[PDB]
């Protein structure tokens, strides 16, 4: 979310009085929220999320299996095919 | 109570297309019995959504793929009037017996029970919703401790229907809190199981061993699946969590399910694995890993989202224990253990090192597969300084907020 | 059923082969208890030589 734990930075930081004008003026600096642009180029996003589920669209701990695919389809060819060679050499 | 969940963990299998031809048919008869029996019709329609992409569909009303790769899916429209005659019917018995308890009074245990019955119906049709907006009105009326637990697990329940773990893990709170104010040890152990398998449906399996491992010994089932079910969840949880002389004890000496034996495919494949990764047969140990992606896994709701990851895990595991047993190995010796060539071997090890746990290099010219040892007071260092590295972060971090104010 | 008829040593046997069934499923967490439960039913002195030798 942000660097550090974003979870410790997020209640130590909270509205008062003075700061609610800060916060105008610092986001007034670029203009906007600048996250307007994002849902205007693609006309509706289309993120990862069909890769598996540890993806762009997560909510539970990722697993990081989505940099590497699933080997064990893989492993059943590898296994079966070291036994054909094995077995005449 | 007993199809709620075991029409659910058929009609997982029948979803995937990620299975084997025969356990997807086989599933799918077990599936469709007790739709039109139990009158699961609800819950049906919900089903035609949830391949979409996945083959099999079949269904008069509700979408079809091109490939059918089963038939033992079908819409009736019997299924439909049935639903409409049936609900009508139920909800104007138990009704009238509630207005009945009101006129001579009657309405702290009866009426309650009345409900109970009322949410079981609903839940029987797969409505989370109006099951538990029904088992809210058992709670206002005074009734036992222990009937105030039961009906917070059933609650729970409905959420593992849909597959929700939110919807599971907000409800065992609730539960938290009532179970020391009955204070009983047998609604703790369902508490145990229930806890058991949320954890086990969610990433982290740390927490799902420990109450798993112990829900072998004592166990009391209500609205909990069933035992041979049970004692195959606790070995997946087993090897997840513990090294080789915790692991023999634990899964392999248990008494419970040394009386248990194998019998079925599911329990069979998982509990062979456990003993090769202790006996360091790593011929065999292959076969037995294969066999425990198709038949445990994958049709495990629970594990179906950490089965890619439970995998390889596993391949870590089994070549690391391996490593810490050599100082030099060679390729040729090491593959043909494995049953793989050096060349394919090269190759997963290449993916697994950058990572790391296995603690290893290979020099591809000398022909040794060399392992490096930073197990040593070097070891001890590199644990304290990350540590306190973090402390160093927070403490700045807070700090610099207070001081600002 | 043969325990609120209690009175005969031949119940000694019973717990005996009980013992025996969980010997070769090899749990001896529970040998141990069909083992007690046939040392209390052949604390009865009327038990035949035989049966005690098993």
């Amino acid at each position: 979310m942000s660097t550090d734990v974003a979870a410790a930075q997020a209640q130590s930081k909270i509205d008062l009085t003075k700061k609610k004008n800060e916060e105008i003026n610092k986001k007034s600096l670029e203009e906007d929220d600048e996250f307007e642009d994002f849902p205007i180029d693609t006309w509706a996003n289309g993120e990862t999320i069909k890769s598996n589920a540890v993806t762009q669209t997560n909510i539970w701990e990722e697993n990081w299996d989505d940099v590497e695919v699933d080997d064990d389809f893989t492993n059943e060819l590898k296994a079966e095919l070291d036994r054909y060679k094995r077995e005449n050499q | 109570r007993v199809p709620n969940y075991e029409v659910s963990e058929k009609a997982f299998l029948l979803t995937q297309s990620k299975v084997s031809i025969e356990q997807r048919k086989e599933a799918a008869e077990f599936v469709l019995a007790k739709i039109k029996e139990e009158e699961m019709a609800p819950y049906y329609k919900y089903l035609c959504e949830e391949y979409l992409v996945n083959n099999g569909q079949s269904d008069l009303e509700h979408d079809e793929k091109s490939d059918s790769l089963n038939e033992w899916i079908k819409f009736d429209q019997e299924l439909y009037n049935e639903l409409c005659k049936k609900n009508e019917s139920k909800i104007k018995e138990l009704n009238e017996k509630i207005q009945k308890l009101e006129e001579d009074d009657e309405g702290e245990l009866e009426q309650a029970q009345a409900w109970i019955n009322l949410g079981e119906y609903y839940a029987q049709i797969g409505d989370k919703d109006n099951a538990e907006k029904t088992l809210g009105k058992s709670l206002s009326k005074a009734i036992s401790t222990g009937a105030k637990i039961d009906v917070m697990l059933t609650i729970a329940r409905l959420g593992f229907f849909y597959n929700d773990q939110l919807y599971v893990k907000e409800k065992l709170e609730a539960v938290n809190s009532m179970i020391e104010k009955g204070g009983d040890w047998e609604r703790r152990n369902r508490y145990k199981t229930y806890y058991g398998i949320h954890c086990l449906a969610v990433r982290n399996f740390k927490e799902a061993a420990k109450l798993l491992v112990d829900s072998l010994a004592t166990f009391t089932s209500i609205e909990l699946t069933s035992y041979e079910s049970i004692a195959t969840y606790a070995s997946v949880t087993g090897l997840f969590t513990l090294e080789r002389t915790d692991l023999k004890s634990k899964v392999i000496d248990s008494p419970e399910l040394l009386s248990l034996i194998s019998t079925t495919a599911a329990l069979q494949s998982i509990s062979s694995l456990t003993i090769s990764l202790y006996a360091s047969d790593y011929a065999s140990y292959f076969p037995y890993l294969l066999e425990t992606y198709a038949n445990v896994l994958i049709p495990c709701k629970y594990l179906n989202r950490h089965a890619d990851f439970f995998v390889r895990e596993m391949r870590r595991k089994v070549y690391a224990q391996l490593l810490e047993s050599y100082k030099t190995l060679s390729l040729k010796s090491m593959a043909s253990a494995f049953g793989v060539s050096v060349a394919f071997l090269d190759n997963d090890l290449g993916k697994f090192i950058p990572n790391k746990q296995l603690n290893c290099v290979i020099d591809r010219v000398n022909g040794i597969v060399e392992t490096n040892r930073p197990d040593n007071k070097n070891a001890q260092y590199h644990l304290l300084v990350k540590q306190g590295d973090g402390l160093l972060t927070k403490l700045q971090k807070y700090g610099a907020a207070v001081r600002l104010t | 059923e043969f325990k609120k008829l209690d009175d005969k040593p031949s119940l000694v046997d019973v717990h005996l082969l009980e013992s025996k069934v969980y010997h070769k499923l090899r749990n001896l967490a529970k040998s141990k208890a069909s083992l007690t439960a046939a040392r209390t039913a052949a604390n009865s002195i009327y038990c035949p030589t035989q049966t005690v030798a098993e």
